[PDB]
């Protein structure tokens, strides 16, 4: 068995099959929602025409007992039935299935565990971030499966163990993806905080200084970065 | 013997 | 009468028109949520398909385990939250507020009776009324089979079995023409057979009872009526 997180192919196979059946359940939800939406659209189209008819001449319209009956019924009964359909929940089957399947889901310790396995193999076999991110995707062209938040998380796992080498690699990759405008939950300032420490610990003062200046550009009030700038400028002068 | 019709509905 | 002034009528008609615009906006909000979920589904489909096509390669490259644990542990919770997200609060809030000005059950019954009084006064056929073939109604309103059933039921409550018979027959007629409807022929035949019997037509009530029983063989009252009609007729 290849070294890494899984203990066997079958263990992985079962998790993927659980996920596949949930995707099928999600497709059934979409189908149910689409069907409900089609009914509401047809109803809206009918009402659009009927309301136009009424608005043309309200007094003339309701003055006739046939139209009056239809209007009263539409307001009292039909809008109530439409409300009931709008409120009808289509997700119960999917949510019940998803809830039950989570008995067989991995947990937080598995997620950090798989992160650590990636870092161990990356360290052991000297893999660059691109090799890791491409995984076993077929073809020779590079593509990456990692978001900025993913890279940041890997950098943090490394940071925790004082592996500043891998903290630098992963934070730089996260920062790069953010610079390319990836929409993300991670703040550039937070990345620069960890990255500037990691870089300086590896012995790069110029780069530590540059990143600190980049941080302050983003957040001029940052009290550490302001302290760090003054400090780096001092030792550089000495 | 059968009974007369009750109300519908 | 529900309407106490022309201005009230005008305001409610305009309000209903505005509610249709609000309904259309709700539909757009649901469509946007569903498009998001469909995109998410397609991506998950690709991801799981990509795993099964090279299982040894999958476990052999560590980005895969990492992404799979995170997806199951975290991403499926985000997806669950989106599925559970209510898109209807804006529209429902608006409709709720406007319902302050709506008619109620008593007003709807009142309006049904007024239509029946009109029919009686001018001796109008149910088909002429239902098809809108009256001046000022033509291409404005037409009655569904279920509307016919309701008018029949209103007449029934007034012990007007003459109009009960007429309106139930109209409902049955439109169902036979192929109208898609929420009312079933068994319900219409229940009332129709009863009204016809009240109108003193024994043979016809028996026949209609038999038609009902063809559709619902265990309808208890219809079975009892069948036995009753046959008993009475055997003695005449």
């Amino acid at each position: 068995m290849h070294p890494g997180f899984f203990t066997s192919i079958g263990q992985m196979t079962d998790l993927i099959h659980t996920e596949k059946d949930l995707v099928t359940s999600l497709k059934d939800y979409i189908k149910a929602e689409e069907d409900k939406l089609e009914q509401i659209k047809k109803w809206a189209e009918k009402l659009d025409r009927l309301t136009s008819t009424a608005t043309k001449d309200p007094e003339g319209f309701v003055g006739h007992p046939v139209n009056a009956f239809k209007l009263m019924k539409r307001l009292n009964t039909e809008w109530s039935e439409l409300e009931n359909l709008v409120l009808k929940d289509m997700s119960d089957g999917f949510i019940s299935n998803l809830t039950i399947q989570r008995q067989y889901f991995p947990n937080d310790e598995d997620q950090v565990g798989a992160a650590k396995a990636l870092l161990r193999l990356q360290d052991t076999y000297n893999l660059d971030t691109d090799t890791i991110s491409k995984g076993n995707l077929p073809g020779v062209k590079h593509k990456s499966f990692l978001t900025a938040e993913d890279c940041f998380e890997l950098g943090k796992v490394a940071y925790t163990e004082a592996d500043y080498y891998h903290t630098e690699l992963w934070m730089e990759q996260a920062l790069r993806q953010l610079d390319e405008g990836e929409i993300s939950t991670i703040d550039k300032v937070s990345v620069l905080d960890y990255l500037s420490y990691a870089v300086y610990q590896q012995g790069d003062l110029d780069k530590a200084l540059l990143l600190t200046k980049k941080l302050l550009e983003l957040d001029p009030e940052h009290q550490r970065a302001n302290g760090n700038l003054k400090y780096f400028e001092y030792i550089m002068a000495k | 013997p059968p009974g007369p019709p009750g109300p519908p509905g």
